[PDB]
């Protein structure tokens, strides 16, 4: 049966009907739970921001700018391109970039690039309308988002299938942390854009709109000295 | 002209100035990503994919690396891309199929000049389907393409017997011979291959 016709007929996304979205895995989940470092966070205007005073160098970045087509102080591509990404991440790194569905996913791609990434996955939030059954040059209705993995230096599925969330609704798919923490990336993450609603332990937060601060440089660098400087976050604390 | 038709080719070499306009292209090229015979990136480059259209769309399949290079070529042919299909590939119960397992292919569109007339925004840019053989492409987007531009001329290139469409001229390597009905075209083929060889 074809789920695009239907679509036409009825307005329920194709996605809508995918179903079920090697024993356990939990003791994975388990050991990343207990190897995190506190949470941690720090209210900061990025714009004006000297992301250098972000340290140690990170293990995983993940970008999520406030782009205008989330809508309807916002990002362009232009702000974002602009950030000096390259100089807060790890020689061996990895960057998980938010790009939206338009021309995010080309710049994205452009930004990933010019901060040293080569792009070795593309994560696609699709989104369904269940229980809800317009760019100029869109050609389609845009029912999904793409988040762009890159690596830089030497279990899961590449899809996050969830309720369209509520207009102005920005929140993204607590989902894609799950991801990226089952990498196994090592332990100094990075959430550029982040709010009080994502914090969340084995992370440090930074973005313009959280209330509360605790991020303290050398706090922060102690969670990795020796013994614990090259641990991947999925293995048992060093005793 | 209305029913199927195809021309076996090597797309490299064939003049596809014979073929005339078309409202929609579409692509599923051999990109050389590191099972059959592949295209180098500049052979990808160097078609003359510019002469298809004046204004329409383009439907590129992309994978891989060919992500970042079918969106140079994109650019390259002279198309900004404006949307990106994906095709999430299900069992017959309806659940899905390096760093990650893969559940999806990719089709890149782009847009050349300013079209008009097109039911842009009727489809939506997720397909859910079953998947067949490998390396073929979902039925589901020969409809979304006649919904977007129905009736308009429309052209495939590196498709297989099984690609063969109603409005579509077919182009690839294994198919069988050529079956040419629109006139203007079975004109300007005569003229261009009169001994009916496409070779250099
Ligand atoms: C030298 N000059 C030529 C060559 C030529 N060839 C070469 C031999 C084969 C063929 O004859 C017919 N094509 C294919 O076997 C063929 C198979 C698989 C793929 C990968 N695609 C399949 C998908 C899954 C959804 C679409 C993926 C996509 C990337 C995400 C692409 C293909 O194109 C074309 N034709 C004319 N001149």
């Amino acid at each position: 049966n074809d789920y695009c016709q239907h679509f036409v007929d009825t307005g329920h996304r194709p996605q809508n009907f995918i179903r079920d979205v090697r024993e356990l895995i939990r003791l994975k989940d388990e050991l990343i739970a207990k190897s995190n470092t506190p949470p941690m966070y720090l209210q900061a205007d990025i714009e004006a921001f000297d992301i250098r005073e972000l340290t140690p160098k990170f293990d995983v970045i993940l970008l999520e700018p406030p782009l205008e087509e989330y809508y309807r102080k916002c990002w362009t591509w232009d702000d974002i391109m602009k950030l000096e990404i390259d100089e807060i991440a790890a020689p061996r790194s990895f960057i998980f970039l938010w790009c939206g569905s338009g021309e995010g996913l080309d710049l994205g791609r452009v930004c990933l690039r010019k901060w040293g990434y080569r792009r070795c996955e593309d994560i696609c939030w699709i989104k369904t309308n269940k229980n809800n059954p317009l760019d100029p040059k869109a050609v389609f209705q845009r029912t999904k988002e793409h988040c762009l993995m890159g690596i830089k230096g030497t279990v899961d599925i590449d899809l996050i299938i969830t309720e369209e969330p509520e207009i102005g609704n920005i929140e993204k798919p607590v989902e894609i942390f799950h991801i990226i923490e089952h990498f196994c990336l090592g332990r100094r993450r990075l959430h550029l854009f982040g709010r009080d609603s994502t914090i969340r332990p084995g992370w440090l937060t930074v973005g313009p709109t959280l209330t509360n601060s605790n991020y303290n440089a050398e706090t922060y660098a102690s969670y990795f000295s020796a013994p614990n400087s090259y641990l991947t976050g999925c293995t048992e604390e060093i005793e | 002209l209305f029913p199927p038709q195809w021309i076996c080719c090597d797309i490299r070499y064939l003049d596809v100035s014979i073929l005339g306009k078309f409202a929609v292209v579409m692509a599923d090229p051999p990109w050389d990503i590191h099972p059959y015979g592949t295209l180098t990136d500049d052979e990808m480059r160097r078609l003359n994919i510019p002469v298809l259209q004046d204004d329409g769309f383009l439907f590129l399949w992309v994978t891989g690396r060919a992500m970042e290079l079918g969106r140079e070529c994109l650019n390259l042919w002279g198309y900004e891309r404006v949307d990106e299909i994906i095709w999430v590939k299900t069992n017959q119960l309806q659940r899905i199929i390096h760093w990650l397992n893969h559940g999806k292919e990719h089709c890149l569109v782009g847009v050349k000049g300013n079209p008009q007339g097109f039911n842009q925004g009727l489809d939506c840019d997720v397909i859910v389907a079953e998947v067949r053989s490998t390396s073929h492409k979902p039925d589901e987007i020969y409809g979304m393409i006649e919904r977007l531009s129905p009736g308009t001329r429309k052209i495939e290139l590196f498709g297989r017997p099984h690609n063969v469409q109603p409005n579509w001229i077919t182009l690839g390597n294994q198919l069988d011979g050529i079956h040419l009905l629109d006139p203007d075209v079975v004109a300007r083929f005569k003229q261009r291959y009169p001994d009916g060889i496409i070779s250099k």
